[PDB]
């Protein structure tokens, strides 16, 4: 009974174990666990958190650039919050459409 | 249990007790306070 | 995450819902033939 | 030399985060180009080594490269020793540049390949389920199917510009 | 002096003052007007 | 006064021991970054 | 308020359902309007043809588009 | 100390439960959704 | 001038779209430790007779004073540094799975 | 990186030497940093299992500072054992009689309720004033910035400072003050 | 400012009343409109207890406020900075206006114990013995409910008990 109910545990404890590793990967770059995934989503970048705490350990350059990235995404959207919609969109802010 | 009417306050259901702190009076705010203004 | 971002751009609240990450084949033949359509 | 929102220096007076300001677009926009050419212009040349890429394989991502395996938990219907293509890209990367999809990247972009090894079952799995004082209790055991493939080549395409 | 959880002056010459964090109501004329807050 | 390799170690014999491979790698080319061993069938 | 859901088809949760905008219809829908969400449905290329049945898609927005192409706009 | 007589939260002397800002966010956006049902089951 | 991140500590990254937009492009070259961030290192560490045979320093120590001593120079706890029973020495998997 | 296997790991587990300074700073917010460290949070390579930590020093616990009335107001309460054995203590008593142990405590209750806690203590070093052995001193890396800003005493700012802020209302000429 | 000065010759007094410089008002306010010296500077709910340039031209020489019928300050506003001088007393913020000692007094060492966002005096100040059950907590205060309304920065509003 414990090894079947155990499956809903390994689930969750990855994902939380993951979390963990991201959390501290963006500290590393004066980030936040939510302001990296969440603008990360913004840029259409559909990346899960298996990938990107492997990314963080064995892909560090690479790991930079995602961060980078969401910090100049977070920053396009502080922008855009003090215009009233005159001033355009950001280079990193565009969506891709799909019909 | 207890009757409707008591002596002693009786404590609400919690959707209830949701309710009543979403339904409060909120006093309108002026964008300057009218003490600054002449 | 990004849920309602995704809603306000005509997109699904998850990406496994609809678009080419969920609808567009996994896989084909190397020499360019296409693949029998998923189950899902 | 006050303007009528100007406000003494305090703690809280400005807010405590530095001011950022942003790249003009148009000039930005022709910076973007020179690092595209760059980076073009170290594919064509092979100026790369070793190249990894995140596919989208099974509703699931893998971080893969070259002569590595990887579990997929299901049939695929394919004979043992046949040569497919994964056309779910995310991302591919190497040591000075990586490439990102918004989601997926192009097909004249990236061409991974994997090749079907072993078709198995997976080892039995026990489902039983139990109450106290109520005389329940059932076992079950499945073994599902397997399939482990070998990624087999990553190669890229000089088609950013 | 006299705990009181309602303070209250009982002459003219009876004064209010806040102390070791609580009120107290002091008096030289009638030094039997002093009351502590309770 | 150009790094070309820079190795750990518990030691400082050990790590100057091991920064010689690491350059030695790089003069010769085989390295981990090195691109894959090409096994499609010769054009 | 248990039967009034299946009788919509609503027992799977999240699983868009389309009904008729009549008295009939709506009335069963004001006494479970607190556990339903209420969208119309829109139709900017109009009503599916039969030709078109097998490539329609329902947005989020509400919108039954009956070309899925799947591609990036030129646009 | 601090004990709530009988059963936490049921009876005469319950444990008092105290209403999260969270929880009042939660409530208002289920309101938001059911009044924009009104508008729609309306014509 | 404008940078994300600080392009000191770990690589140069310089964020770039396409024309179409549909592609991030990510140029990360690795930084290189300057010459001049780093410190030299220490090489350096009569009538005699006798040549100065190697003598043997090993000191008895009981069980109590030695765990004392290992858990100061590894920063632990005495509770590692005792035996454990026959039960559990061959439980242990002397052939474990190795992977690369 | 092509390093050869056994000094790939050694690198990538190594123990890496903090140092804080709790000058005018909350126990709190010292322990939260100090906490993540010695766990191995601050590690993209951090698991349970493995013994990640790191060790963190932390010089000046003696002129921490609370917030609010803390040093009348909190407790710390212990017994021992013996019947009448319930002692309470105020976080000023506790300090001057041990000016490490408000950080000590605080830190104590932040890491995780198991048995690795106490090995983690064994790696935090805590130091009343700034003075600190040479052997901590020769193998420290890192200084970890202050959270807390102290602010500047009114003796502190410079002549322009106090001549760039306006005044804002004109007293009288005939006030005593 | 006036300042009073006795100088005593021949076993005679004389008291004397003597003018001096005084400061003026920064020219060109922001909001001339403003009724205090807060608004028509546009720092309304824009200082706190750490700011002492603000606070130093509201009080005497020896940390004393200032009455309100002189500065001329609202009575929401003398409050506010009536309560941020004692916490900035409290904290050490203000060495230079210290109380007067007066002739023959030695200031005995005491405890120096460092504290900021001080709401209440020290030695009126008991202990929490019996913190109380999670639903009827004893909270310690930190800062004042009188900055409640001030510009918080940040998605979590201003926590006044621990
Ligand atoms: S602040 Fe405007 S009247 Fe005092
Ligand atoms: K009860
Ligand atoms: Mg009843
Ligand atoms: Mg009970
Ligand atoms: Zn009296």
């Amino acid at each position: 009974v414990k090894c079947t109910k155990a499956r809903y545990l390994k689930k969750k404890n990855m994902r939380t174990l993951w979390i963990n590793r991201i959390t501290a990967a963006s500290q590393e770059h004066g980030l936040k666990y939510p302001a990296l995934i969440g603008n990360l989503v913004k840029c259409q970048v559909e990346l899960n958190r298996k990938v990107l705490a492997d990314l963080a350990i064995y892909e560090p350059k690479t790991f930079k650039s995602l961060a980078a990235l969401a910090s100049r995404r977070r920053h396009e959207g502080f922008a855009a919050a003090l215009g009233d919609g005159k001033e355009p969109e950001g280079i990193f802010s565009r969506v891709v459409q799909y019909h | 249990g207890s009757k409707a009417v008591t002596r002693h306050r009786r404590v609400m259901h919690f959707q209830r007790q949701k309710l009543m702190a979403v339904t409060e009076y909120i006093p309108p705010k002026p964008a300057i306070h009218p003490s600054c203004l002449p | 995450a990004g849920g309602q971002w995704r809603l306000q751009q005509g997109l699904a609240a998850n990406p496994s819902g609809y678009g080419p990450l969920t609808e567009l084949p996994d896989w084909s033949y190397a020499d360019g033939r296409p693949a029998p359509p998923m189950k899902g | 030399s006050y303007l009528p929102g100007y406000v003494p220096k305090t703690s809280l007076s400005s807010p405590p985060w530095p001011e950022v300001v942003l790249p003009d677009p148009v000039e930005e926009t022709r910076h973007h180009a020179e690092v595209v050419k760059k980076v073009n212009e170290m594919i064509v040349t092979g100026q790369y080594g070793r190249l990894f890429a995140v596919v989208h394989f099974a509703s699931r991502q893998w971080k893969v490269t070259s002569e590595d395996l990887i579990l997929i938990g299901n049939e695929l219907d394919l004979a043992c020793g046949e040569r497919i293509r994964l056309e779910k890209v995310l991302l591919v990367g190497a040591d000075n540049f990586t490439l990102l999809g918004k989601p997926l990247l192009g097909k004249d972009l990236v061409r991974v390949e994997a090749t079907v090894i072993e078709k198995t079952e997976s080892w039995p799995r026990i489902i039983m389920r139990f109450r106290k004082r109520k005389n329940f209790k059932k076992k079950r055991i499945v073994t599902t199917p397997q399939t482990v493939l070998r990624i087999n080549s990553i190669e890229i395409a000089p088609c950013l510009l | 002096f006299k705990n009181k959880t309602v303070l209250k002056k009982r002459c003219k010459d009876c004064y209010l003052v806040k102390r070791r964090g609580r009120w107290y109501v002091y008096c030289k004329t009638h030094p039997r007007h002093k009351q502590r807050q309770m | 006064k150009k790094l070309i390799a820079e190795g750990p170690g518990e030691t400082v014999l050990v790590a100057e021991e091991e920064a010689a491979r690491v350059a030695l790698r790089k003069l010769y080319g085989f390295t981990e970054n090195r691109r894959p061993w090409n096994y499609s069938k010769p054009k | 308020e248990k039967d009034i859901i299946k009788m919509l088809g609503l027992e799977k949760a999240h699983t868009p359902q389309v009904h008729k905008n009549i008295p009939s219809v709506n009335a069963k829908l004001k006494v479970v309007k607190h556990l339903i969400r209420i969208k119309p449905l829109k139709l900017p290329q109009g009503l599916p043809a039969e030709e078109n049945m097998s490539n329609t898609c329902l947005k989020s927005t509400g919108e039954l588009v009956v070309q899925w192409h799947l591609k990036p706009v030129e646009q | 100390r601090g004990r709530i007589p009988g059963r936490q939260w049921i009876g005469k002397h319950r444990r008092p439960r105290f209403v999260s800002l969270r929880a009042k966010q939660n409530m208002i956006r289920r309101l938001e959704i059911e009044a924009e049902n009104h508008y729609w089951l309306s014509m | 001038t404008y940078s994300p991140l600080p392009d000191d500590y770990n690589c140069n990254v310089e964020l770039a779209l396409t024309s179409d937009g549909r592609t991030i492009v990510c140029y990360h070259p690795s930084v290189d430790i300057p010459y001049e961030h780093t410190k030299p290192i220490p090489r350096p560490d009569h009538d005699q007779v006798l040549k100065t045979r190697l003598e043997e320093k090993v000191e008895h120590l009981e069980e109590g004073p030695m765990i004392e001593q290992l858990s100061k120079m590894f920063f632990t706890t005495k509770h590692r540094w005792y035996p454990h029973g026959r039960y559990h020495r061959c439980r242990k998997n002397l052939n474990p799975p190795k992977d690369r | 990186s092509s390093f050869s296997r056994a000094p790939q790991q050694w690198a990538t587990f190594a123990r890496i030497w903090y140092l804080l300074d709790g000058k005018m700073q909350p126990p709190g917010k010292l322990a939260a940093m100090a906490s993540i460290r010695l766990q191995g949070l601050h590690k993209p390579v951090y698991h349970a299992l493995s013994d990640c930590g790191d060790h963190v020093v932390i010089m000046n616990t003696r002129h921490i500072a609370f917030s609010g009335n803390k040093w009348e107001q909190k407790v710390y309460s212990s017994h021992t054992g013996y019947p009448g054995g319930f002692r309470q203590v105020t976080a000023a008593q506790l300090h001057l009689r041990d000016p490490v142990a408000i950080v000590k405590l605080a830190i104590y209750g932040m890491l995780p309720k198991n048995l690795h806690r106490r090995t983690m203590m064994e790696r935090l070093h805590l130091f009343p004033d700034e003075y600190i052995p040479e052997d901590i001193l020769k193998n420290l890396v890192e200084e970890l910035p202050q959270p807390r800003k102290i602010p500047k005493r009114l003796d502190e700012y410079t002549q322009e400072e106090i001549d760039a802020f306006p005044r804002l209302w004109t007293p009288p000429e005939d006030y005593r003050l | 400012f006036r300042e009073v000065v006795e100088t005593q010759e021949g076993k005679t007094t004389i008291i004397e009343g003597r003018i001096t410089a005084t400061p003026k008002e920064s020219p060109n306010p922001p909001n001339p409109s403003g009724q205090c010296p807060i608004c028509r500077w546009n720092l309304k709910h824009k200082y706190n207890y750490d700011d002492v340039l603000l606070l130093s031209q509201f009080i005497r020489p020896h940390g004393g406020m200032l009455p309100r019928k002189i500065t001329g300050l609202c009575q929401e506003e003398h409050r506010k900075i009536e309560e941020c001088v004692k916490m900035a007393h409290r904290a050490g913020l203000l060495p230079n206006h210290r109380p007067r000692l007066p002739e023959g007094v030695v200031p005995k060492s005491k405890p120096q114990l460092n504290r900021y966002l001080t709401r209440w005096a020290p030695g009126s100040v008991k202990p929490i013995y019996k913190k109380g059950p999670r639903w009827n907590r004893v909270r310690m205060p930190v800062g004042s409910p009188l900055l409640r309304d001030n510009v918080c920065y940040s998605r979590t509003p201003w926590k006044l008990y621990h």
